[PDB]
């Protein structure tokens, strides 16, 4: 339905209020049911109203003109539904005209540290507000991990560039607020074994489906056996495969032993028949003996002599008898076991090239968790996937830094200044600077309150890049401690010619040794522009860091080689590597939920800093230090959706302490 | 409730990793168990294969014909005589007792060992027959 597509187009149930509008209509959610089901459908047609056209900006006074009674009655309860909805970001985000130019009464002060997507969302919203905003960001440009280059016609993403479904997804609103040319991703991925010869569709399925089934087991030997402690320590979803694999194996051998002792049960059956009928043989041969020699006393004989030769004979076809019935069970016995010796059960487990196969979709799955598997946590590792979007994951043609860079336009943006130190008091706060091309050039930034959207990668430094005075507590830097913080690299290939399969956007390398799985795995064919790029993922990410873009182009071109012939594949006319460990604006690609964390710790980080009182005694002082990024949000972290929505959170929580909800 | 297939009992889990090196310890007991059942399978079929070799001619050389003969109700001496000692032989065995005497049913046999009870000392013959 309509009202209704809205709410689920916004991550929002239809028919129920959440924890955040209970929040702001206590006395809603506590009343009667039918006012509750005005609320919802005030609620759902307002976002109804801006999701069918983002360009504009839904206004209360619009709003209430497009309800009809009896909803247009409570004027009151529209007006608080409308001003909801703004405050939180979910109608009047983005990129939309104005209809109401920017008072220039502004109220407030906020530096934002960061001009990722996370800190410019948060930044227009805040500007919305009323507020004066100015973003510090280290780099030259704004985007942070959205990163797109461009030469000529060339254009690729080093960091996101796929949209997942758009169905709920924030980024749907954005792509009709922004010219992004967004192009399904045929999900089919043709496989080439490190000698470039495809896999065979038989053993691509085969493992595939085994792939699914090892996973599928973690998860039963987590919440069935509870397998979650071992040693004292978190169990990872690495190690948990090890024990489902080395299971099967053990299967496999108990299979095998039971067999060939069904075998052995049959021979010892028969080795005792045998043994039995030799011995009949020769009972039966001296009886025969026996039963000669008395037929030769010619005749007439005395009645004992008769006897002699009538019993023998009597005797003899007895233990003929015997042996023929005996006989009989020796073919019944020699056909149970050449059926037996016929059955044999499965040689192996996984042959070797069974197992790299198996090891390019361990790669597939290190790569979407940016991180190997021995440091995911079993229990924890998928705790979002019951918030994917629906439809066709997508991927942005026109290269993705066009949603940062249409974002950034209108805010103070001072590009080329890394913060180093972060002042927060009672009173307000400081935030010192340098500029990155000469670090003596220092500055302060003054305001009210401070949104830090720094990578996870960068609060993780040790020794610091960025020092916070008074230092963070304890409960914070645990968090940012145990939340994991992966690696993910790109090598953009770009060459004059297309050699690949057109109507194929991906396609996988598979790597002769676990060790290398995550080595340049999977290819992706995106752009209009010859332009191939290459992933390392996994425990190859970090290594192949500290190796030369030469020998990494190298190795690429040697692969595409083996599955295309060294004549169609041509030296690229442009390359670039991403080293995004090595990026001190980074130090990293997203975070992962890491054995020993969970999905609270993405609450903690959340979690805005307050300042204790200047003067002892003096009244409790309102939070000063925000915090926002992908590493902050719960349900949809390491995604540009997750990031956008995060900026937008903050922006709420800030003007309602700045501004008063 | 796990996937078809997949076998993955708690005891097992705890098995594979009780201890560092548990898995390659128990796949390698497995491994050895798997070969010396292979080897004890090579040794019954050498015997077994030396067992059949003496087997070789069946019992044809030692099976009798089959003598069909027209069960008839008179009992000559002759008859009578092997009777008793088919008695002494056989004991109660009536089966074996008519396939001795050829031409006499099993319940003529029964009948034999009412009528002639008296006269052959039948009670003192199973008696004989009881002894070794
Ligand atoms: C290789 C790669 C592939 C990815 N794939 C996808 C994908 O296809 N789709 C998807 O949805 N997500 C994907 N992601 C994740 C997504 O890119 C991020 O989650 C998101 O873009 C990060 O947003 P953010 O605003 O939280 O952080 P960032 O964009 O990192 O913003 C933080 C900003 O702070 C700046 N900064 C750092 N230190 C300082 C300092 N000292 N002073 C001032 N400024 C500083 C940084 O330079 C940066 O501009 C991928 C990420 C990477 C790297
Ligand atoms: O290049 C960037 C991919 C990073 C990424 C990290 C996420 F946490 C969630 C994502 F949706 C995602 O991007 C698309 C994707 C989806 C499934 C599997 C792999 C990638």
């Amino acid at each position: 339905s309509g009202v209704e597509g809205a709410a689920f187009q916004s991550r929002l149930p239809h028919d129920r209020m959440t924890s955040q509008e209970a929040a702001c209509f206590p006395d809603i959610i506590s009343g009667p049911q039918q006012t509750q089901k005005v609320f919802l459908f005030i609620r759902n047609r307002t976002l109804q109203l801006w999701l069918d056209n983002p360009k504009i900006q839904l206004t209360f006074e619009a709003t209430l003109q497009q309800l009809e009674a009896p909803y247009n009655s409570d004027t009151v309860l529209v007006h608080r539904v409308h001003s909801y909805l703004e405050r939180h970001g979910l109608i009047n985000f983005g990129i939309y005209k104005r209809i109401k130019p920017l008072p220039t009464k502004k109220t407030g002060k906020v530096i934002i540290i960061g001009s990722g997507v996370s800190g410019l969302a948060a930044a227009r919203q805040l500007q919305s507000f009323g507020m004066d905003v100015t973003l510090l960001e280290a780099r030259d440009r704004v985007g942070g991990r959205v990163a797109t280059f461009r030469k000529g016609n060339y254009v690729a993403d080093l960091g996101a560039m796929v949209v997942t479904g758009l169905g709920g997804n924030p980024m749907a609103v954005v792509s009709k607020q922004v010219n992004m040319e967004l192009a399904k991703i045929k999900q089919k991925c043709p496989l080439y074994e490190a000698n470039g010869q495809a896999v065979p569709k038989e053993k691509d399925e085969m493992v595939e489906q085994e792939f699914n089934r090892l996973l599928e087991a973690t998860s039963y030997l987590s919440h069935q056996l509870d397998f979650n402690v071992l040693n004292n320590k978190p169990v990872s979803l690495g190690q948990a495969l090890e024990v489902v694999i080395q299971l099967q194996e053990k299967h496999v051998k108990d299979e095998q032993i039971e067999h060939w002792k069904k075998i052995v049960k049959t021979q010892e059956e028969l080795k005792e028949l045998l043994n039995k009928m030799v011995n009949l043989k020769e009972k039966i041969k001296e009886l025969h003996q026996q039963y000669k020699e008395a037929s030769e006393v010619k005749p007439p004989r005395d009645i004992t002599a008769e006897f002699l030769v009538k019993s023998k004979h009597r005797d003899l076809t007895a233990l003929c008898k015997e042996y023929d019935e005996l006989a009989e069970t020796q073919g019944k016995l020699e056909e149970k076991l050449q059926e037996l010796e016929a059955n044999p059960p499965s040689d192996v487990y996984l042959s070797s090239r069974d197992r790299q196969i198996l090891d390019w979709h361990f790669a597939n799955l290190e790569f979407a968790n940016a991180t190997p598997l021995s440091t995911l946590s079993l229990k924890h590792w998928d705790q979002d996937d019951d918030f994917e979007f629906t439809g066709s994951h997508l991927t942005v043609r026109n290269g993705y830094s066009c949603v940062p860079v249409a974002l950034a336009e209108g805010l103070d943006i001072k590009l080329n200044t890394a913060v180093r130190q972060v002042r927060y008091t009672a009173s307000g706060c400081e935030v010192i600077a340098v500029n990155t091309r000469s670090t003596s050039q220092t500055f302060i930034y003054k305001c009210d309150a401070v949104l830090c959207t720094l990578p996870l990668g960068v609060l993780k430094q040790q020794p610091p890049a960025v020092q916070f005075v008074p230092p963070l507590p304890e409960w914070k830097t645990s968090a940012v401690q145990r939340m994991g913080f992966g690696n993910l690299n790109k090598v953009v290939l770009c060459f004059d010619r297309v050699f690949w399969d057109p109507s194929v956007n991906l396609f996988g390398h598979v790597g002769s040794t676990t060790a290398s799985r995550g080595e340049l795995f999977l290819f992706w064919n995106l752009y209009k522009a010859p332009i191939l790029l290459a992933l390392v993922a996994g425990e190859a990410a970090g290594i192949m860091e500290n190796i030369s873009d030469d020998v990494i182009v190298g190795r690429c071109l040697a692969i595409l080689k083996g599955i295309f012939g060294s004549s169609a594949v041509p030296q690229p006319k442009e390359t670039v590597v991403s080293r995004w460990r090595a990026d001190p604006w980074a130090r990293g690609s997203y975070s992962y939920v890491a054995a020993g964390s969970s999905g609270n710790d993405y609450d903690l980080m959340a979690q805005p800093i307050t300042p204790g009182p200047s003067i002892p005694g003096a009244p409790q002082p309102i939070p000063r230090l925000f915090f926002a990024g992908e590493h902050t949000i719960r349900n949809y972290p390491a995604t540009v959706h997750g990031a956008l929505l995060s900026g937008l959170r903050e922006a709420g929580r800030i003007a309602d302490q700045f501004l008063g909800a | 409730k796990p996937p078809k297939g997949m076998f993955l009992s708690q005891e097992d889990v705890e098995a594979v990793s009780a201890n560092a090196t548990a898995a390659t310890t128990v796949l390698r007991q497995l491994d050895m168990e798997l070969v010396s059942v292979k080897r004890q399978i090579q040794n019954i079929k050498q015997t077994n294969s030396a067992l059949k070799e003496k087997l070789d001619g069946g019992i044809e050389p030692y099976r009798l014909p089959e003598v069909i003969q027209k069960c008839n109700a008179r009992w000559t001496t002759e008859e009578q005589l092997l009777a008793v000692q088919a008695i002494r032989k056989y004991g109660r065995d009536f089966q074996a007792i008519s396939d001795v005497i050829g031409n006499k049913s099993v319940v003529q046999v029964k009948n034999f060992f009412v009528n002639y009870r008296r006269r052959f000392n039948i009670d003192e013959v199973l008696q004989e027959w009881e002894a070794e």
